[PDB]
């Protein structure tokens, strides 16, 4: 432990100068001529002029009060200028914030249109396509020409709508694949979410993430595969043995030497099988929760 | 010139603190800002522990470590330099 | 007795703590903790 | 890690011949 | 009168009253004239005010206000002359006089000094109690 | 009617600190003595040691400990306290 050592106190109070002086006593003595002699050390002075000064002091005080009134008006103008500056700054800040919010909303709408990850965004895109088709149909009806070829115009519009629907479906398929990958990642994260079971799930999730890694070194990937094979052989089930055989096949191909692009599909197969095995009660005790 | 009301630190450290306070006063003209600049300079100069207080009517009694205490008056403001 | 708005506790919401023994009441916001700023009156 | 701030005038004249007795 | 003078007068009128009524009341006319940088005494301020506060509108419209303010600004004055006059008027040669006596003389001489204005000026100046403030130093501190 | 611009302590501790401040103000006249009494009371009740600053006008800029620094204004002066 410890104990108090020492302390010092110092207060910085205000200080000021002082001036003290005692009173002075003087005596004036007169004397008759010859009765008592007095030493003469006085000094003669001029007559001088004394004036009156009250009017001059009054004029000076009037000028001083005029200057004080001017200073008070300056203070009032400064307060008004400060209020105006505060109002202008608040208005400018509010306008900038509103413009930034509008720009962010427009950017979000554009991003949703380009990549409709949200089902609401996909529905909005479908509604916009339907509205565009309705507007085109209204324009065609307003034109109202070539009733015999009106069927041809409708067929062309239908072909355009079919192409747009095909593009929307392709975008939806890509978004669905991305959402499936994100859901798998989120399930893996939730499984790893402290307890010993949580630690085991976190280790399994780390192994799975290492297996599903981009641009990994060949030696690092081989070491990760060896660790995963050891983990699978620890369980030593039938599915574990099959996964170990697949991992050994991939390792043998890599050691023999070939492009990793050639075995990317087999690696994806092994990763899927390993994830399926991991998502089991035997591999992860927390798998009962999921 | 600055007058040290109280100081418990090295003379070189006291001179260094005086130089930092004068430089901070010349640069920063706000009581909070000058103290913040002085505290930042003091921490980087002597030791990470620092405590700079700037004011004119601040009188306090607080325990401080040995060789890490200073209270000096520069101009009209009062500066208290210590290590936290 | 602490009465007010909380968001899973320690919320910067209107809350009042009535220290009956002292006879006082403190009103403020429990910003990200027990208390960050407030005003105490004698009820 | 923290920032904060905080009695009447009297006239007396000697009259001519008041204090001086000629005889 | 000119464009810059009109802009300054508009700023002073906005400071006096920014409600947008287009006119300045007699109460704020003195404040507007003071904010315009002029230093007129109380008698002259009353003379300027009552010379436009009679028409019954309760304020001075833009044209009358601008012409009257141009006429007022036509006059000129020197603050250095007033400072030198105050320095000479100070009883001591160095210009150091008692604050209470000076305030009493100012209040009882000519245009009476306002109590609030005198207190504010004294607080701003912060004259030393131990030694009376020299006239030049006090003038420099005030302005 | 009170005010605390910034603080870091428990709700019960803040109430105890407020009660201690009123008692210190009622039973002390010197600002430093009241600050020392508050510091000693806080030290004896909130894990000594600590420190406090008392004054009338002073900008504060320091790095205290987490949940070990409070500040409030009562009466005519303002009180700032933090554990060393």
């Amino acid at each position: 432990e410890a104990d108090r050592k020492l302390s010092r106190e110092t207060q910085t109070v205000k200080i000021k100068q002082h001036s003290q002086q005692t009173v002075r006593e003087q005596a004036t003595q007169m004397a008759r001529p010859g009765v008592l002699l007095d030493n003469d050390y006085d000094k003669e002075v001029t007559p001088g002029r004394y004036q009156e000064r009250d009017e001059i002091v009054l004029r000076s005080t009037l000028r001083i009060q005029r200057w004080v009134r001017g200073w008070l008006g300056r203070k009032r103008a400064a307060y008004l200028r400060g209020k105006k500056m505060e109002r202008e700054a608040f208005l400018r800040d509010q306008e900038a914030r509103a413009q930034s919010e509008a720009e962010e909303h427009r950017r979000r709408e554009i991003q949703r249109r380009m990549h409709p990850r949200t089902a609401a965004d996909f529905e909005v895109l479908y509604n916009e396509l339907e509205a565009w088709r309705l507007q085109e149909t209204r324009k065609i009806k307003e034109a109202g020409l070539a009733k015999e070829q009106e069927q041809q115009v409708l067929q062309q519009l239908l072909h355009k709508e079919t192409k747009l629907l095909q593009t929307i479906d392709r975008l939806k398929i890509n978004a669905n694949q991305e959402n499936k990958e994100a859901r798998i990642q989120h399930t893996l994260n939730e499984m790893s979410k402290h307890t010993p079971f949580t630690t085991r799930a976190k280790e399994l999730q780390q192994l799975y993430n290492g297996l599903n890694l981009p641009l990994l070194t060949v030696d690092e990937r081989l070491d990760v595969l060896l660790h995963v094979k050891w983990t699978v052989k620890e369980f030593d089930c039938d599915l574990t043995r099959e996964l170990v055989d697949l991992i050994d096949r991939e390792a043998d191909l890599l050691n023999r030497g070939r492009n990793p692009k050639m075995l990317e599909g087999l690696r994806k197969r092994i990763s899927s099988l390993f994830l399926n095995f991991i998502e089991t009660p035997e591999f992860n005790p927390e798998a009962v929760r999921f | 010139k600055a007058v040290i009301k109280n100081a418990d630190m090295s003379e070189e450290m006291q001179a260094d603190a005086v130089d930092c306070a004068t430089q901070a006063l010349e640069k920063y003209n706000i009581e909070k800002d000058i103290a913040a600049y002085i505290k930042k300079e003091f921490d980087r100069k002597h030791n990470p522990t620092w405590h700079c207080i700037v004011g004119r009517n601040f009188g306090s009694y607080v325990t401080h470590e040995t060789k890490h205490f200073i209270y000096f008056y520069l101009g009209q403001v009062a500066i208290l330099l210590f290590k936290s | 007795v602490y009465e007010g708005l909380w968001a899973a506790d320690k919320k910067n919401g209107t809350g009042t703590y009535f220290y009956m023994s002292k006879g006082k009441r403190f009103d403020g916001v429990w910003a990200d903790g027990a208390i960050k700023c407030g005003t105490y009156s004698e009820i | 890690d923290t920032s904060t701030q905080t009695g009447t005038d009297a006239i007396t004249q000697i009259e001519n011949g008041d204090l001086f007795d000629f005889d | 009168l000119t464009e810059e003078q009109i802009a300054e007068f508009k700023e002073a009128f906005a400071l006096f009253d920014k409600d947008g009524d287009g006119t300045i009341t007699t109460k704020e006319l003195g404040t507007v004239m003071r904010s315009l940088g002029q230093n007129p005494t109380e008698a002259e301020l009353q003379d300027m005010i009552s010379e436009v506060d009679a028409d019954g509108n309760g304020t001075i419209d833009f044209p009358e206000f601008l012409m009257l303010m141009a006429r007022k600004m036509k006059e000129t004055d020197h603050e250095d002359e007033l400072r030198e006059a105050f320095k000479v008027f100070d009883k001591d040669g160095n210009g150091f006089i008692s604050a209470a006596e000076l305030r009493h003389v100012m209040t009882n001489l000519g245009e009476k000094l306002s109590e609030e204005e005198v207190d504010e000026m004294i607080r701003e100046a912060d004259v030393d109690g131990d030694g009376q403030v020299n006239y030049e130093e006090f003038v420099r501190m005030m302005t």
